[PDB]
């Protein structure tokens, strides 16, 4: 179990760690988060009390270094940093733990939610979508745009999700126009899986990371990417059985975790009705369809 | 975006454009089977691709053999239309290729867009105009070449005959749409109006009769009367 200490908390802020969250008051004696489960990526995220504009946060993996948070009064945000001095870091954490100034990652033992949401998410892949090679962790916020959004404006601050576009030469083989548009299997299996992602695990990892950025930061381009990656699978007549089985589990836990009150803005009616009721895979998503019908029957 | 009454003169400017109408691509007769079931029999069809400025009509005849062994024909017909329009564009010299293609039905947008991916600078547009191009098969010479076809064929016509020698392309299109609207509302009466006078003939190289300017004014009024007559007979007014 690992720890992300905080130097201090000089501004009132709501702090998220994965699907959990807590409020810290201005100058409250908060010095970090302990008992963070090893084996998963994590995200630590922020919404200031005085300007809820810009949710922002950091994806990290404690196996890759010792990380801490420190408020920067010039740039006005909580920044993640790496401490290279290991003895210094251990001595800081141990002091803060002895003074009980840390919150404990509050994982229920029965609860596999975070695993289920991050099953295929790897830090090395996050760092290719979010390019800032001098850090081992990745910053994301509400306003960052995607490469695809930029094409339709600062490239260093972009989310480099794989571009998916159903009316594009990449998606449509000359001479198979109708076939490829109405059945996207060649785009899914040859172009994307064999070609770009190399395997379904990497495809699912990007799909899961896109959802998590949509949910935690309200990142609109991430929401677009998540829906595009669902629609590309559902609109393919030929999908390996393991991917259909895995997609149902992935989406079930995403829909389960989504705040009920954010459904209006995080769920695309057209995509979901098409995927669940019209597409080739309309009868291949039983768990996703059952939770969607019981939790969001309005949308459908 | 969409083409409507606000941007109507755009049809007659010097940017090459084509209307594409797919109404008459997939045509059937519906008939009973020997067991009392219902079955369709296809008949030859056509794509109606028209330059509204010049009158040039690219009539691609769709022979019934293209449907043999195919499923979901009404959906296929849209993709076949887009394939053939794309093939026509590729066949034209660069300086003759359209800068816009306007489809008369919104269901042609995605098929045509997909087939024209290689032409990103050709705009594919819908229209809010309700154009009567389905009635093209009420023009005897067009219907004749479609029904006689024994294989796929493209035939080129000028749907304005020689009218542009005397009137503008705005006025020519208005005349065409009025004639076609009349033929669509009451084909029998419209054709009666157009031929009632045996001394006015259709030239071998034309589609419509050789009316003088004054006779066209009479004809056009008779067509407007017909359309209002039918509108009353329909709605009881
Ligand atoms: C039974 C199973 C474990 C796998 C198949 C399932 N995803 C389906 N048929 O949608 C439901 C859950």
């Amino acid at each position: 179990m690992n720890t992300v200490p905080f130097t201090s908390a000089p501004i009132e802020v709501t702090i998220g760690i994965d699907q959990y969250s807590f409020n810290v008051k201005e100058n409250q004696p908060f010095h970090g988060i302990k008992d963070i489960p090893i084996g998963h990526v994590h995200v630590i995220h922020f919404q200031h009390a005085d300007n809820s504009s810009m949710r922002y946060g950091y994806w990290f993996d404690c196996r890759m270094g010792n990380f801490y948070i420190q408020y920067d009064p010039k740039d006005g945000l909580y920044k993640m940093m790496e401490e290279r001095d290991g003895a210094k870091f251990e001595n800081i954490v141990h002091n803060f733990k002895e003074r009980q100034m840390m919150v404990s990652y509050p994982k229920i033992d029965e609860d596999d939610t975070w695993y289920n949401l991050t099953e295929f998410v790897q830090m090395d892949k996050i760092r290719k979508i979010v390019r800032k090679d001098e850090n081992q962790f990745s910053y994301v916020d509400s306003s960052m745009t995607t490469v695809q959004e930029n094409e339709l404006s600062d490239p260093a601050h972009s989310l480099n999700y794989t571009v998916i576009n159903f009316k594009s030469r990449e998606a449509i083989r000359p001479g198979h126009e109708m076939e490829d548009f109405l059945d996207k299997s060649y785009y899914l299996n040859t172009v994307m899986l064999q070609g770009i992602f190399k395997n379904s695990s990497n495809y699912f990892g990007e799909l899961q990371f896109a959802f998590l950025n949509a949910m935690f930061f309200g990142n609109y381009g991430s929401s677009l990417q998540w829906h595009a990656m669902i629609e590309l699978i559902c609109s393919s007549a030929t999908v390996p059985k393991h991917m259909l089985d895995k997609l149902d589990e992935i989406l079930y836990y995403q829909i389960k975790t989504l705040p009920e009150q954010y459904s209006d803005i995080l769920l695309n009616e057209r995509v979901w009705n098409i995927c669940l009721y019209s597409s080739f895979q309309k009868n291949s998503l039983h768990n996703t369809e059952k939770i969607m019908e019981n939790k969001y029957p309005e949308l459908l | 975006g969409a083409m409507n009454s606000s941007n109507y003169a755009e049809l007659f400017n010097n940017d090459i454009k084509l209307f594409v109408d797919d109404t008459n691509v997939y045509r059937v007769t519906v008939h009973k089977t020997f067991e009392g079931n219902v079955a369709t029999k296809a008949i030859n069809g056509c794509i109606f691709t028209l330059n509204p400025k010049t009158g040039h009509l690219f009539l691609k005849i769709i022979h019934t053999s293209v449907w043999a062994g195919q499923k979901r024909l009404s959906q296929l017909a849209k993709w076949k239309t887009a394939e053939e329009v794309s093939a026509l564009v590729r066949s034209l010299p660069k300086e003759e290729q359209p800068k816009q293609i306007i489809v008369t039905r919104k269901a042609m947008l995605d098929p045509l867009e997909v087939h024209m991916l290689d032409f990103p600078n050709i705009a594919i547009r819908p229209t809010e105009l309700r154009l009567p191009f389905s009635a093209a098969m009420s023009i005897d010479k067009l219907s004749d070449v479609v029904m006689k076809a024994t294989e796929p064929q493209m035939v080129l016509f000028n749907i304005y005959d020689d009218w542009l020698d005397r009137i503008s392309s705005y006025t020519a299109f208005s005349r065409l749409t009025l004639l076609l609207r009349a033929l669509k509302t009451n084909e029998e009466s419209a054709k009666m109006i157009l031929l009632s006078d045996p001394t006015i003939t259709i030239k071998s190289y034309h589609l419509w009769p050789s009316f003088t300017d004054e006779q066209w004014i009479t004809i056009e009024s008779q067509m407007r009367d017909l359309i209002l007559t039918e509108y009353g007979r329909k709605y009881n007014v």
